């Protein structure tokens, strides 16, 4: 960090950004000088994981799509309905298999990411 | 109504006449000297429906006349010997905007019901989730007769 | 169109905006998937969603409580995570449509209760202002110290010219330690509150158990007191006659009864 | 089917709903 | 038999209201679940398998 | 099983069985 | 589902369990 | 080693007796299948087992009871089915893990109650100390 700049000189440093850390990125790096206040450099995001794995489709792939409707009708056959979700929630099932290679760092990859966000390809839409 | 906004109506509270009060002693203080005074209101015709005679006593120590005491005598009696019918009716959206005390009316053909004026009582509804609004009220029976 | 969309049979798309204000600071929640701008107000989405359990108004306060469930990082309800904050969180309730820039006031209360029961969810119980009549009513007593809190609305004392702003000197875990009040004669401050500005126009205020020379004794510690943040701090009237009218002047004012009678009735058995 | 599942019930689980079923509905209760 | 293997979490709290769900880790950490089969062909085998499962007292002592 | 319909039942359909049960019995939950 | 075994079970077998449940805790629910 | 074995995470043995006392007449049982010796007294092992449902301090002696449950041919609250004897049946709870002989007492108390629900079964209403102080 110690850096002497030479006037009229510009150092553009290469931020590299790797692939492992925490799912949340909650960075505050601080550029202290002296005579000078605080200049807090703020990195903020998040860290997915993709799925790349191509499963197989000898059965057919189901795609659900869900929604919340709670209707109420009276005596009369009279109906008024309250659909509460506007974007249906979607929901993917799918057969996969892994041998060579794939079997190993599928093993791995739900072990260390388990239940978090994913990066899911849309496999119908090849 | 069933139509306009009534879902469905389980609780009616028919209630009965034979029972309740035939005579009603009112007791109050008179402002002038602070002494303890009493007022009579009477129920003839269930008094005759009654074999035994019955009788309440109710203190409304802050009526300071005696014709006040009276008026108010007359309006409880009234509430109590009428027959109120209470509902339990569960309603849509439509009666979101009723209040506490607001009077209403309902109409359901297949229970037989004709148009009846009611004021509203105890009330819960679900805006997000079940839905389900509903509502509990009594027969429009409350007045204070001026004479 | 709001009453429009109620009273229709397929346009249904409720949604239940929350409104958090205390002073000059709003906090702004959604039960949607996204963000709702109203009012020129956008609403945050909670990422597992806001929900609520009913209304009830039956009369009764102990009965007509409103239930809020969040989850366990919701930034309003973390502030009693530590310590309630000083003033009531104001809370308003609207209804309103996806589509529609009209929405209805539904509920108004404020914070009554928060509690985490699991770390992924929050209950919030809401009390409405009818609840606050169930205390008593008599605030009357004929004894001979004043009966009023020093500063309010029947002393007429005003506390401003008595304003002192320091910066403490150390802190502990129970006492807090300043040499500007170590000039003042033991136990004026007692009796005394310190407000401190926590964020925009609001101050988290305490107690001063006793003071005696340039040590303060807070009531119920000094968790959440800066070390370096500006302090207010006013003094206390022990409630006394002689103790009203030397140190603030205030004996016409005086709601104490000192020397008027203590026994004495007209009606006893031997008036000698 | 109604006797281990219907009363047993109350051990940990069916106390919590009804204690706020109960402060939910108290003058329709409290009496009789 | 083709034996199954998976990773049991506490993944419990999902909070599922009415816009979208969260999952939070309580603990972040799997723990892996296997079958296992076995065939005793004699009676050393069997005494010796008897006594594992008394030693094992359920799932009181690990291995 | 145990854990939806067991408990979540006190929402709005338990409640009035109960408050039958209860106008039935009261010398002998009244007290204890 | 929630009908026959979620109210009518208080017909003769939910009784018990909720007395002792009400001897078990009275302090808690005495009041409200 | 008793605490020892509790804090165990692997060792868990859980065993309660009880000591039913009254003058010189004890009377010893145990919840496991096979009879337990500790300071020289032996406990039967009822066939079909003696088990409790818990232990409440709450503070309040209406609702601090302790429940026993047992077979209908017990013998100590056996002399209970035609009259209460005269004397209060003093009882003693202890907690051991097998294989010690270490073990730390839980409940101490008297005879609150009895009752043969069922001809195979029945259930004992133990009282503490506590309650005697509701009197005048």
């Amino acid at each position: 960090p110690p850096l002497g700049f030479a006037a009229l000189e510009e150092r553009t440093w290469t931020v590299s950004i790797g692939t492992d850390g925490p799912p949340v990125v909650n960075a505050r790096i601080v550029w202290r000088l002296q005579g000078e206040p605080n200049l807090v450099l703020v990195i903020t995001g998040n860290r997915i994981i993709a799925w790349t794995f191509a499963p197989d489709w000898g059965d057919s792939i189901v795609e659900r799509l869900s929604a919340s409707t709670n209707i109420l009708q009276s005596e009369s056959a009279v109906t008024q309905r309250r659909a509460m979700r506007l974007a249906p929630r979607r929901e993917f099932d799918a057969n996969m298999y892994a041998v060579d290679r794939e079997r190993q760092l599928l093993d791995m990859t739900l072990f260390g990411w388990g239940a978090r966000i994913w990066a899911l390809p849309i496999w119908p839409d090849i | 109504d069933e139509d306009s906004g009534l879902l469905e109506i389980t609780q009616e509270k028919t209630g009965s006449t034979s029972l309740a009060p035939s005579q009603l002693i009112v007791k109050y203080i008179d402002q002038i000297d602070g002494a303890q005074r009493q007022i009579i209101v009477n129920n003839n015709a269930v008094a005759a429906s009654q074999g035994r005679r019955s009788s309440e006593e109710i203190e409304f120590l802050g009526v300071p006349t005696g014709e006040l005491a009276g008026r108010v005598g007359e309006r409880e009696m009234r509430l109590k010997t009428t027959g109120l019918k209470r509902y339990k009716g569960v309603f849509d959206r439509r009666a979101r905007s009723l209040n506490p005390g607001q009077p209403f009316l309902i109409r359901s053909t297949p229970r037989g019901i004709p148009e009846t004026v009611v004021r509203v009582g105890r009330i819960e509804d679900n805006f997000l989730g079940d839905g389900k609004i509903t509502l509990t009220v009594v027969q429009d029976q409350f007045n204070l007769p001026a004479t | 169109s709001f009453n429009s969309r109620e009273s229709s049979l397929a346009d249904g798309q409720p949604v239940r905006l929350y409104q958090f204000s205390r002073g000059a600071i709003r906090w702004s929640y959604n039960s949607s998937d996204r963000d709702i701008t109203y009012q020129n107000q956008i609403f945050r989405t909670v990422p597992g969603g806001i929900t609520d359990n009913g209304i009830i108004c039956s009369g009764d306060p102990q009965s007509d409580q409103f239930v809020i469930t969040a989850p366990a990082d919701l930034d309003v309800a973390l502030l009693y995570k530590t310590r309630s904050p000083s003033d009531a969180i104001d809370l308003v309730v609207y209804d309103m449509h996806y589509g529609d820039a009209e929405a209805a006031v539904s509920w108004v209360g404020q914070i009554g209760d928060v509690d985490w029961p699991t770390v992924d969810s929050c209950r919030i119980t809401c009390v409405s202002e009818d609840e606050l009549m169930d205390q008593p009513g008599l605030t009357d007593t004929y004894c001979r110290t004043c009966t009023a809190i020093v500063g309010d609305h029947r002393c007429k004392v005003n506390l401003v010219p008595y304003r002192v702003t320091l910066t403490p000197q150390s802190v502990s875990a129970w006492v807090i330690s300043s040499g500007v009040v170590a000039g003042y004669a033991d136990g004026w401050f007692t009796g005394g509150y310190v407000e401190w500005q926590v964020d925009g126009d609001n101050y988290d205020r305490r107690f001063i158990e006793q003071h005696a020379g340039a040590d303060l004794h807070i009531l119920g510690g000094t968790e959440g007191i800066p070390a370096g943040g500006q302090l207010r701090v006013y003094p206390g009237c022990d409630g006394l006659a002689q103790t009203c009218d030397d140190k603030f002047s205030n004996l016409p004012n005086f709601r104490g009864f000192n020397a008027m009678q203590g026994k004495s009735p007209f009606d006893g058995d031997q008036v000698w | 089917d109604t006797d281990q599942m219907a009363a047993d019930m109350w051990a940990g689980k069916g106390g919590e709903h009804f204690l706020v079923w109960l402060n939910k509905n108290r003058q329709a209760v409290k009496q009789i | 038999e083709d034996l199954t293997s998976s990773y049991q979490r506490l993944l419990s709290t999902l909070d599922n209201g009415s816009a979208i769900p969260r999952v939070t880790d309580v603990a972040g950490m799997a723990l892996p679940v296997i079958g296992h089969r076995w065939i005793g062909m004699g009676r050393a085998e069997r005494s010796a398998f008897r006594s594992l499962v008394y030693a094992l007292r359920g799932q009181q002592k690990p291995l």
